[PDB]
């Protein structure tokens, strides 16, 4: 389950 | 302790690593080289685009984040031709392809 979220 | 160790690699730590770069770089502090609870490059690289594919990390409309996945795990060929065919990205893809050539 990883995260689809790009550092920002 | 799992990524001294390279353990409990089922076990994303979703509580400390919540973006994608910190769950690549995650799992490449637990890949391993030669049977329970080891992960090697060839299942991370071919378990991350198989089961979890464009679809997964494009679903925020943001096309880097699938290319730095496919490209920080030596899947260059996947990362050149799926950047080659977003329209604005092109002249990016065939480069980074020439690069590698």
């Amino acid at each position: 389950a990883p995260p689809v979220r790009s550092i920002y | 302790y799992c990524i001294i160790g390279r353990c409990d690699v089922t076990d994303n730590q979703s509580e400390v690593a919540d973006k994608t770069e910190d769950y690549l770089w995650l799992k490449l502090n637990q890949v391993c080289f030669d049977p329970q609870d080891r992960l090697t490059l060839s299942q991370f690289q071919k378990q991350l685009l198989e089961d979890y594919g464009e679809s997964h990390f494009t679903v925020n409309q943001q096309p880097f984040l699938y290319f730095q996945v496919l490209f920080l795990t030596a899947q260059f060929e996947a990362a050149v031709a799926f950047l080659f065919r977003m329209e604005r990205l092109r002249c990016h893809a065939v480069h980074v392809a020439l690069v590698l050539f």
